[PDB]
């Protein structure tokens, strides 16, 4: 009544009967924007269907020495669907995000992942080496989009915060003995009640292996991970022609 | 005339219901929850 679950929204569903459990990110649900909070005075648009849906996105491949990936929301989906259309046509932009990723393997291979969130996940870099150059992260590892990006140097997560307590932060782990996906659902978090999808991304999903994987030579040697999310709740505001970036 | 208590304890499943129309489609919305599943089926 754990193990087997099903979440379907707007017209796609997932069914996974390995689960562990839904964690709702800060124990609430995403909502939408009450009057008390929203300051832009034009009517937002709520497409309710055609945008809150389960986009499977990419799929990553992970070997022995996988170091770990993250990709930035809402940037993986501003060039995806009926999401990607009205964020790019609309200034501003709220939404919830329901984060589901999936990584079989047999009940042979072992391993274990933490797929975590984080809010204003800030990226640094390595500073030059020997840390005296003011060296700012490029536009593609600052935004990979959907392609996602490898992390340099997991341990601090390139941002200089350790892995170790990355546990903080909304998260759930894969490990391949007992569950084979993990369902994170994150409300809206920012400070101000809207804001730019192209610009701003809200957050970070973190998703390294820290046991590494590891099977005997006679086993399936791709062992894939994909993450599929669906924003719940989203609305636009501010109409105006077509930005890209 | 008999003593033996074997002798004296010595059925459709469906019921046919009226259908002259197909059925309706009620108004469902999402649904993020885990233990019941309608999709896995047995066949
Ligand atoms: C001029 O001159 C110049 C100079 O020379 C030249 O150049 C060249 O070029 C060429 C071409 O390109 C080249 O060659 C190539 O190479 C490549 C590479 O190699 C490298 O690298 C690798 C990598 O590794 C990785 O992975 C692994 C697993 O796999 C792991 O373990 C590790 O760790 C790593 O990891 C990493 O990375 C990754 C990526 O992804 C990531 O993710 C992670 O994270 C990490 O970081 C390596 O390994 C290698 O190493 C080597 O070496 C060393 C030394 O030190 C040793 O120790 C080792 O062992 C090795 O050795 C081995 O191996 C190799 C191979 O690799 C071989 O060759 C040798 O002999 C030995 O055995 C390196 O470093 C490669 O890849 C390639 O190969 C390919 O091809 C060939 C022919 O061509 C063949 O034969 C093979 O087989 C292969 O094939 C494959 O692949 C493909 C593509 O990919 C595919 O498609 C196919 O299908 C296949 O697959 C198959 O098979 C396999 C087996 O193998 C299996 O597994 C699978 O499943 C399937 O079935 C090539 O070779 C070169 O290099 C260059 N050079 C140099 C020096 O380098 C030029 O060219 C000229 N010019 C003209 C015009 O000519």
């Amino acid at each position: 009544s754990d193990r087997v679950a099903q979440l379907t929204i707007g017209n796609s569903t997932i069914t996974t009967q390995e689960a562990a459990n839904i964690i709702v990110g800060y124990g609430e649900w995403p909502s939408y924007c009450s009057d008390d909070d929203a300051t832009a005075v034009d009517k937002p648009t709520r497409p309710d269907v055609s945008v809150n849906r389960f986009y499977t996105l990419d799929t990553k491949l992970w070997e022995k020495s996988s170091k770990g990936w993250y990709w930035k929301f809402p940037d993986v989906l501003t060039e995806t669907g009926v999401f990607g259309q009205n964020a790019q046509f609309h200034y501003l932009y709220r939404s919830g995000f329901c984060i589901h990723v999936q990584c079989n393997a047999s009940k042979f291979h072992q391993g274990a992942l933490l797929v975590a969130i984080l809010p204003e996940y800030v990226i640094g870099t390595v500073a030059g080496g020997t840390g005296t150059e003011d060296s700012h992260p490029p536009y593609i590892q600052t935004q990979p989009g959907a392609d996602g990006f490898e992390l340099q140097h997991p341990y601090v997560l390139d941002a200089g915060i350790p892995i170790s307590q990355l546990t903080v932060c909304p998260h759930q782990w894969i490990n391949l003995r007992t569950n084979n996906c993990a369902t994170i659902i994150v409300p809206y978090m920012n400070t101000l009640p809207f804001d730019s999808a192209l610009n701003h991304c809200n957050f970070g999903l973190l998703v390294v292996p820290i046991s590494p994987l590891d099977f005997d030579q006679g086993a399936t040697p791709v062992i894939p991970i994909t993450i599929t999310l669906a924003p719940m709740c989203s609305e636009f505001a501010g109409l105006r022609q077509a930005v890209t970036q | 005339g008999d003593r033996v208590a074997d002798m004296i304890e010595s059925r459709a499943l469906t019921q046919a219901l009226p259908a002259p129309t197909g059925q309706n489609t009620q108004v469902s919305s999402h649904r993020l929850d885990t233990g019941e599943v309608p999709a896995l089926q047995a066949a």
